[PDB]
RNA sequence: GGACCUGGCGGUGCUUCAUAUCCCUCUAGAGGAGCCUGUUCUGUAAUCGAUAAACCCCGAUCAACCUCACCACCUCUUGCUCAGCCUAUAUACCGCCAUCUUCAGCAAACCCUGAUGAAGGCUACAAAGUAAGCGCAAGUACCCACGUAAAGACGUUAGGUCAAGGUGUAGCCCAUGAGGUGGCAAGAAAUGGGCUACAUUUUCUACCCCAGAAAACUACGAUAGCCCUUAUGAAACUUAAGGGUCGAAGGUGGAUUUAGC
């Protein structure tokens, strides 16, 4: 007999956190929670997780861009990854009758859903979405294929199309996650009053490097002042004046409002674009809600995100490459 | 005495514990400047301070009595010099 | 392929520390700086001198505590104070660690003409972040 | 200490510069570095020299 | 002052307070080159005479 | 104990230039005006030209202080691009990071 | 900010591996760090050119190398003064001889400055980093003094002080006679030395010595010399020998100080404290001397005036323990805590003696609820305890009937370097196993006994045969039984035979009760077999108990018959 | 130059040349191979050529209950230390040279017939 | 391989 | 020699393909002119490296001296260094990178198939695969979740760098080392990249977009040549800036070819 060199070190393997470990980790978190409250001179009883996060950010200031890499004193439940419990006892018998499938939680759910579809036969959108695979993989605490996810959803949809009762509705709702839709409705600036009592609204606009702030008066004769100058003197280019016309013309209010705006930065076109957006946003305070939605759909209330692209090293421009030398 | 952790965690891992944690050693911590300490420190430093003249309530009143303003700048940097 | 400060994938048997496991693009994102001073701030002077001093202190401590350092040094400057924070192992007897602290603090204080302090944190073994 | 203090954050400064990536040739391949300088300004008013 | 740094650390190495791993490496390579017959000649007693 | 002989020549050039700076500054002032007689300026031309060649500051070269590389040096840190990056890429240069934007 | 009670002193490295775990390491860790400082300074001074670049602004004079060598190589007076400032005894003598042979004039001020150097060090070189009576009969000081052309008061004074410092008491008195024959006047500092020589020159009865001193003091008044604090401190320090005879004379010195206007320092009372604290019954006198000394010192901040000021608190506490007065001890400690009086405690040996006598008096005369507050405030923050204070602490827990703290004292004892103290482990086990306790406490005492057992098993004297005292083995076994860890107790019985230690009667009776519960006859015979080996009288009576109590198999009955045959 | 020196790991990685196109495809063969040697192995912290005795680092801190002072070994006493360390280095090399030979198989260069020992113990405390 | 392959506890507070 | 497997290759099949992408299509260019600059060749007593894609304003975010490593001449020999070498070897290497990558794969440890052959291991109404880890991804930077950066494994080209530094092996040690003085770096030419042009969507001036003149041998067009001045420097026919003089080729460029969503 002789010796072969050992292949690897047993420490070079993934670790696991037993339930006893988490139980002691929680006892440290509760004792440290009282220490941290004592450090900051706060009542330990009313010390919340939001206070812990604030105190840890002060005591251990970290500027790392990735928040996950910053100091964290969270409850062990959140910190440690959820661990599936033992699936058999001391005698070695698995607890679940589908253990030897390797996917007892997934196939137990398919068995429960398939059984419900049978009982129905014997008896006989906008605000909700289906949970994603990464959320199903957490409800089950199991790893799932892409097709496994599809098969489960195809089976739930087949359950909605049937005459599902109340018991068959609480079940499907467990796997439906509410989808929040942001409202595209434009926010209307408040209507203010000046010393003389003239109603006006104020807003701001940005185009490239130009920034504009416009004051639109409820009543007027069509005068537009840009940095104290008549708009046609400030904007001698006919296209820059057309941009100022666009918001008012689109809602049929030429010659009905007075505007005093200030713009800085950028060029002549960027300044006209910034003023167009500033006037349009302020003008929304004096038109009907339907008119404000038509301006939105006309592109009059959206900040243009198109800004200059940086030059990269090793190329002539933002996109242009150096000549590929003749070979 | 805090179970503070720091470090980008590995897949299915946790931020590294404080023991032997270089990332926590790299931080300029403020453990010596807790709100309780700052307030006790400032209670001791009140004997070193003087009272601003009450007559000088506004900037315009200071200008009337003290028309000259002298600006100087001190620079605090790290190093031997 | 980029090489700079990248520990390369192997067979899964090489222990790397948190610092060694992060390439340069993660600096200021996942890992901080090993030295903190004011020389590299806008409008600040003496960056060249602070850099040479730091390169020396790292070599000085490596050879003064041979086989004892368990991670890179953290160098802190406040005013004229120079603080050296080192994670060391628990192999050398404590008497030798006190000798080398007294010796190193005094020698470096006279070399750079500033109050120097050395702070040692001991670990039973090199802290392993992952096995590459 | 009873001192009137106001605070604001002046705009940050980012100094960027480019260096060659390789030790030799390969001009078109560079590594870019930056130094970020952030500011906070504490403004105290109406305080004596002591 | 490269003289100060080199001379200081060399002095500390002879005093036993600084371990120069690089120098130790060079000392081992120089030791094995003598045993291999590749020794530095005496000035004036080079291969050309 | 300097990196190489070329760094040593620059070290000597910087020491000699420091010693002759005042002398050279004064002689140059006589040559850099239209006030003094040409007869006096012509003599000053000979006087500054007779000083040692390595007293001339234009002969000083900013080499990398750790590798003696004569080009690719960043004046602020006095390091070659290669040495700077090695220190920067290991997070040992305070406040310096890779630039993405 | 106040002292952190969970931490060791600030000078130590705040790390669990580098923190001192004992009073020995507390002393040795600082000496190792100080050694490194000396090694660094030795190198800095040996190779100063490496440490001459001054980049600090403002300049730091205390971070530059020191130059101990003379830079003037000419032979002249101004070159001798340099070697005197550097304290070069040999070089200065050689430079003085050569200068004298050449015939050049050396000033008087300089000649005296050379005597001050020789007379202080005794013509010997001061200690450096690296290269009985001590008044050498052949000494440069006496020679230069004789050759001296003109001698002033200062010349004699420095000769008289140096002789007394080096224990040449008889020569210094002889020289004091010439000074008077030459119509010269000495200073207070010379008189201080002469008082010391008068007492130490010869051994005589107190009355003879007390008459000479009063003659020196009267002489000091004839010469218009005013006595200083050290004059009275030397008198009291020198009267220590006579003890009872000097008790009333010593108190006459103190009353004289107050009137004259010199203010007694901490050293003035330390010497009075030591003088009255003679072996005997201190209640007669020492009681009211220390009570009056503290009422005077109450609420006084002290400044350094005498070299022996750092010995009062160590001396004062020593009497409080002897008198067993805890109210007095708090006043002494209260005086140590006012202002900056804590700096007069003394070196590490004086700090540990003061705190040992102080804490040992707390455990004795203080309530246990307060004693455990001092135990946390002082240890390890102020000092590391000696093993005899851990015992004094256990004796205090016992008297208070608070034995649930014993497992804590053992945990702390290990952290202070007392893991392998025999007197301590025996004390802990005896108290734990002295009487039976509720099941909750008994289980805790058995977890500690196991840890103590491990200490006996893993001693560092393991190279030598393990010494398992008889009491320790009996106590450890009894604690396992009373806790229900019978399996561990039965295993230990082998160690009574291996080490040949007599089993205790109580242990044998409790083993039977554990057998009758398990109904194991073999184990019951194993007990009778053990007591039979030692020929204990209870065994013969125990054999009767085993017969009735347990069913005896024919093999077991014959086994008992075999022991009966031995009977 | 002091600043041009590297660590022992960097020097051995270069000198050994274990990574490279030679070692990728075994394009280079190694009848003579550079072998890594640990040069900090027999080195004692505090020991230098000058033979200084630093209290608390290489000699005991206290001797006869008193703190030792800085001392230096005599020229003769230091030669013995140097000679003793050289002998210890050949003794260490001689111990490594003394490696137990294994029996050959069907032929000197053949693997056939050579014993590999018992199979490794299985995960469930199984042994063979 | 046939030449040979020879690459070739208790803790205390305040130890001695 | 037989049979089979893998790889390579096929003026090899079929199907779907490439998004600034292989072709056409879209816009501005290169290829012609002058100049700037790199390389080649030639020349010189007079460096070196890169040199198909992946070299050619490349190492250099830079050479009048210095830098410098080159040539000629002279000088020094324990030498700035407990020496030194920009000497050989990038086919011994570390270090830092190019390339596919404008990729998505690599793979420890097991398990099963082929009779336990080299080899192979997928079917979702599923038929032997499970896989830590690395990469992609995610996340972070910049102005968003977009975009652009950054990142981009293993492996491919013994790809590039011994002249960044360090270093294995081999070589020099009165010389292949060190120092000084002066000097080289030109163009008969070919070629790559770039700049300015050839003009009327132009030229000049005012203005910074409601103008007046110019407009073919006194127009457009040199950032070139020649002369002068100034700036830097010890040193400038030489480097840069400005002025004067001069007013050339060029009249929108064949095959071919670059970049951009
Ligand atoms: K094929
Ligand atoms: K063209
Ligand atoms: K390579
Ligand atoms: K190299
Ligand atoms: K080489
Ligand atoms: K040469
Ligand atoms: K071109
Ligand atoms: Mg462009
Ligand atoms: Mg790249
Ligand atoms: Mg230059
Ligand atoms: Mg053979
Ligand atoms: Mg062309
Ligand atoms: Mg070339
Ligand atoms: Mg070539
Ligand atoms: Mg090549
Ligand atoms: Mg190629
Ligand atoms: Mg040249
Ligand atoms: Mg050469
Ligand atoms: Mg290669
Ligand atoms: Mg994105
Ligand atoms: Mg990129
Ligand atoms: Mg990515
Ligand atoms: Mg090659
Ligand atoms: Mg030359
Ligand atoms: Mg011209
Ligand atoms: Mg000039
Ligand atoms: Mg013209």
């Amino acid at each position: 007999a002789f010796v072969i060199p050992k292949k690897n070190v047993p420490t070079s393997k993934r670790e696991t956190y037993t339930e006893d470990f988490i139980k002691k980790q929680i006892e440290e978190f509760n004792i440290g929670k009282r220490h941290l409250a004592n450090m900051m001179g706060e009542d330990p009883e009313t010390f919340t997780q939001e206070d812990i996060d604030r105190a840890i950010a002060y005591l251990f200031p970290s500027g790392l861009f990735e928040k996950r890499a910053r100091p964290v004193m969270k409850h062990p439940e959140q910190i440690f990854p959820r661990q599936r419990a033992i699936q058999w006892g001391e005698d070695g018998r698995p607890f679940h009758y589908l253990f030897y499938t390797g996917k007892q939680s997934y196939y137990s759910l398919m068995h429960d859903v398939y059984g419900m579809l049978l009982n129905l036969e014997k008896h006989q959108v906008i605000g909700s979405r289906w949970l994603i695979k990464e959320e199903l993989e957490e409800m089950l605490v199991e790893k799932l294929s892409d097709l496994d996810y599809m098969q489960f959803i195809r089976l739930l949809e087949k359950l909605l199309t049937s005459q599902c009762g109340a018991a068959e509705e609480e079940f499907v709702q467990r796997f439906r996650r509410s989808v929040t839709l942001e409202s595209k409705k434009q926010l209307i600036e408040p209507v203010q009053y000046d010393e003389q009592g003239m109603a006006f609204s104020k807003s701001e606009g940005k185009r490239k490097t130009a920034k504009a702030e416009a004051i639109v008066y409820k009543h007027g004769s069509g005068r537009i002042k840009v940095n104290g100058i008549d708009y046609q003197l400030y904007f001698p280019i006919t296209q820059d004046r057309e941009q100022l016309m666009f918001p008012f013309h689109f809602v049929d209010r030429l010659g009905k409002h007075d505007v005093t705006c200030t713009v800085s930065g950028g060029g002549r076109s960027a300044q006209a674009g910034a003023i167009r957006l500033a006037m349009a946003k302020a003008l929304c305070s004096f038109v009907t809600e339907d008119e404000v939605e038509w301006m939105r759909q006309a592109g009059l209330l959206t900040t243009d995100p198109r800004v200059r692209e940086r030059k990269k090293p090793g190329q002539e421009g933002a996109r242009r490459k150096f000549t590929w030398k003749k070979r | 005495p805090l179970p503070v952790r720091m470090g980008y965690p590995v897949k299915k891992g946790v931020p590294m514990a404080k023991e032997g944690n270089l990332e926590l050693l790299k931080i300029p911590n403020f453990l010596h400047l807790t709100p309780v300490a700052i307030k006790k420190h400032c209670e001791a430093l009140k004997d070193f301070c003087t009272e601003w003249p009450a007559a000088l309530d506004s900037d315009e009143k200071c200008e009337k009595h003290f028309p000259i303003e002298i600006d100087s700048t001190d620079y605090v940097s790290s190093g031997p010099s | 392929k980029n090489r700079a400060a990248r520990v390369r994938v192997s067979k899964g048997d090489k222990p790397v520390t948190y610092e060694e496991a992060h390439a340069p693009h993660y600096i200021a994102h996942r890992k901080g700086w090993l030295s903190l001073h004011t020389g590299n701030l806008d409008g600040e002077d003496h960056a060249a001198e602070r850099t040479v001093e730091d390169v020396f202190l790292r070599k000085f401590m490596w050879g003064t505590f041979p086989g004892c350092l368990a991670d890179q040094l953290v160098l802190k400057r406040r005013g004229n104070q120079l603080e050296i924070c080192a994670v060391v192992l628990r192999q050398l007897s404590p008497h030798k660690y006190y000798f080398l602290v007294g010796y190193s603090e005094t020698l470096l204080s006279y070399f750079y003409k500033c109050p120097v302090r050395l702070h040692l944190q001991t670990v039973p073994s090199k802290v392993v972040y992952k096995y590459l | 200490l009873g001192i009137s203090i106001k605070v604001h954050e002046p705009p940050r400064k980012i100094e960027r510069f480019t260096l060659l990536q390789s030790v030799h040739i390969y001009k078109k391949h560079r590594v870019q570095y930056e130094m970020r300088t952030l500011y906070r300004c504490l403004e105290l008013e109406h305080l004596t020299g002591s | 002052n490269h003289h100060t740094y080199a001379e200081l650390m060399q002095t500390l190495r002879f005093l036993g307070l600084y371990r120069d791993e690089h120098q130790d490496f060079m000392d081992e390579q120089k030791r094995l080159k003598k045993l291999r017959g590749k020794e530095k000649p005496k000035k004036g007693e080079g291969k050309r005479a | 104990h300097y990196v190489d002989w070329r760094m040593w020549r620059d070290v000597k050039r910087r020491k000699m230039a420091y010693e002759y700076a005042d002398e050279r500054l004064r002689i140059n002032s006589l040559r850099k005006n239209t006030i003094l007689p040409k007869i006096l300026q012509d003599v000053a031309d000979e006087e500054i030209a007779a000083l040692p060649r390595d007293s001339c500051p234009v002969r000083i070269r900013n080499r990398c202080v750790m590798t003696s590389r004569p080009r690719g040096v960043k004046r602020r840190w006095r390091l070659s691009r290669i040495v700077f990056r090695h220190l920067a890429d290991h997070g040992q240069l305070s406040g310096i990071q890779r630039a993405t934007w | 900010v106040n002292r952190d009670t969970t931490a060791v002193p600030y000078v130590f490295q705040d790390d669990p591996y580098l923190m001192p775990a004992s009073s020995l390491e507390s002393r040795s860790f600082l000496l190792a760090k100080k050694s490194g400082e000396n090694v660094a300074k030795f190198i800095i001074n040996s190779y100063p050119k490496y440490f001459q670049k001054d980049i600090a602004e403002p300049h730091i004079p205390c971070l530059m190398p020191e130059y101990f060598e003379p830079q003037i190589k000419d032979i002249s007076e101004a070159a001798l003064k340099e070697r005197i400032e550097l304290r070069k005894v040999k070089a200065s003598v050689d430079m003085f001889d050569q200068l004298l042979q050449a015939g050049t004039t050396v000033s008087l001020e300089t000649t005296n400055s050379l005597l001050d150097l020789l007379c202080y060090y005794g013509d010997q070189e001061p200690s450096t980093d690296y290269h009985g009576v001590t008044w050498r009969a052949k000494n440069n000081a006496e020679r230069i003094f004789s050759l001296m052309p003109e001698k002033n008061e200062h010349s004699y004074c420095t000769m008289i002080r140096g002789m007394v410092k080096h224990r040449a008491y008889e020569q210094a008195l002889n020289l004091y006679t010439e000074l008077l024959n030459n119509r010269l006047h000495a200073d207070v500092y010379t008189f201080n030395a002469l008082i010391e020589a008068t007492v130490c020159a010869i051994n005589e009865k107190f009355e003879e010595k007390w008459s000479k001193i009063l003659e020196l003091l009267r002489h000091m008044v004839a010469q218009k010399v005013k006595p200083n604090l050290q004059t009275f401190n030397t008198i009291l320090k020198c009267l220590r020998r006579f003890h009872v005879f000097a008790r009333s004379p010593a108190l006459q010195v103190l009353r004289e100080m107050k009137a004259i206007g010199i203010e007694p320092s901490l050293a003035t009372y330390h010497h009075i404290i030591r003088l009255f604290d003679q072996p005997g019954d201190p209640l007669k006198r020492s009681s009211f001397i220390i009570y009056d000394i503290m009422n005077e010192l109450m609420g006084k901040r002290f400044s350094p005036k005498d070299p022996d000021d750092d010995k009062f608190f160590q001396s004062a506490m020593s009497i409080c323990s002897s008198l067993r007065d805890l109210e007095l001890a708090y006043q002494v400690h209260g005086l140590l805590k006012t202002g900056d009086n804590w700096k007069f405690i003394g070196p590490d040996q004086h700090r540990n003696f003061y705190y040992s006598k102080f804490f040992d008096l707390i455990c004795l005369m203080e309530q246990i609820d307060v004693t455990l507050k001092w135990y946390e405030d002082l240890i390890p923050s102020a000092y590391f305890p000696h093993s005899q204070t851990m015992i004094h602490l256990l004796q205090a827990l016992d008297v208070a009937n608070r034995l649930e703290v014993i497992p804590k004292i053992w945990k702390d004892s290990k952290e202070y370097g007392h893991t392998f103290r025999s007197d301590l482990r025996e004390e802990i086990l005896m108290l734990m196993a002295r009487d039976k306790h509720p099941p909750e406490l008994q289980v805790a005492f058995a977890d500690c006994a196991a840890d103590i057992k491990s200490a006996y098993e893993s001693q560092p004297i393991r190279q030598t045969a393990q010494d398992w005292p008889a009491t320790s083995l009996n106590c450890i076994a009894i604690l396992f039984l009373r806790a229900g860890r019978t399996q561990e107790a039965w295993k230990m019985l082998g160690l009574f035979r291996k080490h040949n230690k007599i089993p205790r009667s109580e242990l044998l009776n409790e083993l039977m009760d554990s057998a009758k519960v398990s109904n194991s006859p073999s184990q019951a015979i194993e007990v009778v077999e053990l007591a039979s080996a030692f020929s204990l009288p209870i065994c013969e009576g125990l054999t009767q108990r085993v017969m009735s109590d347990f069913a005896i198999n024919q093999e077991q009955k014959e086994a008992l018959s075999n022991l009966t045959a031995l009977t | 130059s002091f600043f041009t020196k590297l660590t022992a790991d960097e020097l051995w990685k270069g000198a050994l040349a274990e990574t490279g196109a030679g070692a990728k495809k075994g394009r280079g063969k190694r009848t003579k191979k550079k072998k890594r040697k640990d040069l900090n192995r027999g080195q004692i912290i505090g020991e230098g050529r000058y033979g200084f005795l630093w209290p608390g680092l290489n000699v005991p801190l206290m001797k006869n209950g008193a703190v030792q002072t800085i001392a230096q070994r005599s020229k003769e006493e230091q030669e013995k230390v140097e000679a003793d360390m050289i002998q210890q280095r050949e003794e260490w090399d001689r111990k490594k040279k003394m490696k137990v030979k294994r029996e050959r198989g069907w032929s000197g260069n053949s693997w056939g017939g050579i014993s590999l020992g018992p199979p490794d113990p299985g995960p469930c405390g199984e042994t063979y | 391989y046939l030449s040979g392959e020879e690459v070739e506890e208790y803790e205390c507070y305040a130890p001695d």
